[PDB]
């Protein structure tokens, strides 16, 4: 009943060594690419914050 | 089970894609007509039942969808998802039966709309519950068969990430960005209008002498949002790209062609766990809805085996609460990495079908022994790729650099999925 | 989508509650 | 590193034999990826081990 | 493995127990129809063959 | 015959590497004249010397 823990645990150290895993450059791609991804959702925010409170203040003063 | 009520249920449903092909920005059109939907779909509701706490399941609840007490997003698209989890669920489990017809499959689609709008319904109803109960069903239907039809117009349509994961995404991004300019604050003790924005650390350098306890409040500002919590949660994008270039190459001799090399890989994310986290968020959010029935018949008793333990201290009062967090968030994303394979593709019959559909043959050995060739790789790139990003949101909880924790972990994996899909068609 | 109306119809309805929202709060303020 | 001979002629016998195991172990690592399938890069890298191998010889010899 | 073909039985023992530090029970040797040598290199049981294929990359 | 020297197999071997058709990339460089191998054996047509 003890032994599939030592199987998964030998199991991960295989196909961690399998792996590629490299260096910062798909890291720097993905990093500066996808934070300015993320940018393009984000400021979304900042434009209800922009409208949807002072027409708020449209509804609830009218 | 599914001959009777599927042929009846087909009121209102969509028109399905065109002929107009192929196309490269249209496409991307399509995608920014829903993105302009969700500007506006987060927006606040016509009715003025201000109850007190916003929603109960806020924070996990505001990690999935985050318009808790607010717009015709609606505390969550918790709806969308879990509906849509737990159909496939039902699908794939066969506790309800597999149609491969166009038609009962055509039916299965409307039935999982009926059941996805019927959970909205429930969930509309049981958030605003006095007498001004009106049109607030009404309301939410309309704004549950708009996120219905926005999806699957962005899966058979456009869609690339899908409607839903890309809607998260950039839910997300507003959330974090919502703490990176922040332009109000209730005036606390001191200190009016500065709550863990950069521009707030930069104004309250304008107004306040001595600027050492100028850096402590920029620094470790515990109520409001931090800047050392936004150094954590940069720093977690960081380390997270750096896990999502783990891959697992295997290259292929083309069937009928000398050697071309286009090389299959296998990325640990394993679907990015876009089940499995949402597998352990939703069955946690599910309980702190239908803790409201248990106020009659709780926020206490049963939250101590239902949440995380919120505290920065590592050893705050309940070793319990943390073990247990912990161990079903680890387990949690595993098994449902192990049993989220089977349906959703990729699995080691289904890798080896799409080769030999699209004649790609390995090298070292016969095309179906192929599975044998890599049957030893993908239950553990789900299992620990279940395992190890659960136990990494516990790294997004334990420590404060998240503009949020799991979910935003996997709202940027969304995003990378998402980079992969736009570059597709370059 | 076949055609496009779902959408359209989207921001319509979108509209009647943006236009319905103010609208009511017309004789208020 | 980009192995230069003029910055190898002024090292010791030592060295440069140390710096030929690692290029030989170097060169192993990259006839595997390319037997069991890898990436454009390591196969591209494979001559430039064997060049700089080449090279480091030459100034032994 | 693929070997030279001017290598013995005893050099391809050699060279194994170096490059990987693995100690071999036996090795059998062909030379195929390319051309090549292939050597068959028995371990011996104390060390996995998985183990070590893991270890140098194929699998 | 299953009883060769190592000299007549080394031989054999050469002549079955040399055996296969073109890379299909050769055929898009800028001066090419060869659209095929037109040295290729085939064991019942031409029978390799010996
Ligand atoms: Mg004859």
């Amino acid at each position: 009943f003890v032994e599939p823990s030592r199987q998964f645990v030998k199991d991960s150290i295989r196909l961690v060594k399998r792996c590629t895993k490299p260096d910062r450059k798909e890291f720097q791609k993905i990093a500066m690419a996808t934070a300015i991804g993320f940018a393009i959702m984000g400021f979304i925010g900042f434009f209800v914050k922009l409208i949807h409170i002072p027409i708020n203040n449209i509804i609830v003063g009218g | 089970f599914l001959e009777v009520i599927k042929p009846f249920c087909v009121i209102l449903p969509e028109i399905q894609k065109p002929e107009r092909k192929i196309q490269f920005k249209e496409k991307v059109l399509w995608t920014a007509i829903t993105l302009f939907i969700f500007l506006v779909c987060c927006q606040i509701p016509l009715f003025g039942i201000m109850s007190s706490d916003s929603a109960d399941p806020f924070y996990w609840m505001r990690v999935i969808l985050a318009s808790n007490r607010g717009t015709l997003m609606e505390l969550g698209i918790s709806p969308i998802v879990t509906s849509g989890l737990i159909m496939q669920l039902l699908a794939g489990a066969k506790i309800i039966e597999v149609g491969d017809t166009p038609k009962d499959r055509a039916l299965f689609n409307g039935a999982q709309k009926l059941f996805g709008m019927i959970i909205t319904i429930g969930q509309s109803i049981v958030y605003v519950m006095s007498g001004i109960c009106l049109l607030i069903t009404i309301q939410l239907f309309v704004a549950g068969l708009i996120v219905l039809l926005l999806d699957e117009l962005l899966q058979k349509g456009y869609g690339l990430g899908s409607g839903i994961s890309l809607f998260i995404a950039t839910n997300i991004c507003e959330t974090i960005v919502w703490k990176a300019f922040s332009p109000t604050t209730v005036n606390t003790g001191r200190g009016m209008e500065f709550e863990g924005a950069i521009i707030a650390l930069f104004h309250l350098l304008a107004t306040r002498t001595d600027k050492v306890r100028a850096l402590r409040e920029a620094f470790y500002r515990q109520n409001l949002p931090n800047l050392m919590n936004l150094i954590a949660t940069i720093f977690v994008f960081a380390v997270v790209i750096y896990f999502q270039g783990f891959r697992v190459d295997l290259p292929i001799k083309s069937a009928r062609y000398r050697g071309q090399y286009n090389t299959y890989p296998i990325k640990l994310f394993y679907t990015s766990n876009i089940p499995i986290i949402l597998q352990s968020a939703l069955v946690s959010n599910l309980y702190v809805i239908s803790q409201m029935l248990s106020a009659r018949f709780p926020v206490g008793g049963l939250c101590h085996y239902l949440s995380p333990p919120e505290s920065f201290g590592s050893v705050l009062e309940d070793p319990v609460h943390a073990v247990v967090y912990i161990v079903f968030m680890l387990g949690s994303c595993a098994f449902f990495s192990k049993t989220w394979i089977e349906v959703s593709g990729s699995s080691a019959k289904d890798v080896a079908k799409q080769l030999k559909e699209q004649q790609m043959v390995m090298r070292g050995h016969r095309e179906t022994s192929m599975v044998h060739e890599l049957n030893r790789y993908i239950p553990t790139a789900a299992a620990f790729g279940g395992l190890c990003i659960g136990a990494l949101s516990v790294l997004a909880d334990f420590l404060g650099a998240i503009g949020s924790g799991t979910g935003i972990l996997l709202a940027v994996t969304i995003i990378y999925q998402y980079f992969e899909i736009f570059v597709k068609e370059q | 989508v076949g055609p496009v109306p779902v959408l359209v119809m989207s921001l319509l309805f979108i509209a009647s509650v943006f236009m319905l929202h103010i609208w009511g709060k017309y004789t208020r303020s | 590193a980009k192995i230069k001979a003029r910055d190898l002629r002024g090292k010791k016998k030592e060295e440069l034999l140390k710096q030929l195991d690692d290029l030989k172990v170097e060169l192993s690592q990259l006839r595997v990826a390319k037997v069991t399938g890898g990436a454009a890069s390591k196969l591209s890298k494979i001559r430039v081990v064997r060049k700089s191998i080449a090279r480091v010889l030459t100034v032994i010899n | 493995f693929i070997v030279d073909v001017k290598a013995n039985k005893h050099q391809i023992k050699q060279a194994v127990k170096k490059l990987y530090d693995i100690d071999v029970a036996k090795v059998n040797t062909l030379i195929r129809p390319d051309g090549e040598k292939k050597a068959y290199v028995r371990l011996a049981p104390d060390y996995d063959a998985l183990d070590v294929a893991n270890k140098i990359g194929i699998i | 015959s299953s009883h060769k020297t190592f000299r007549i197999k080394r031989f054999l071997a050469k002549k079955q590497k040399q055996n296969r058709p073109i890379p299909q990339w050769i055929w898009m460089k800028t001066g090419n004249k060869i659209r095929y191998n037109s040295k290729r054996r085939h064991w019942r047509r031409t029978k390799l010397g010996l």
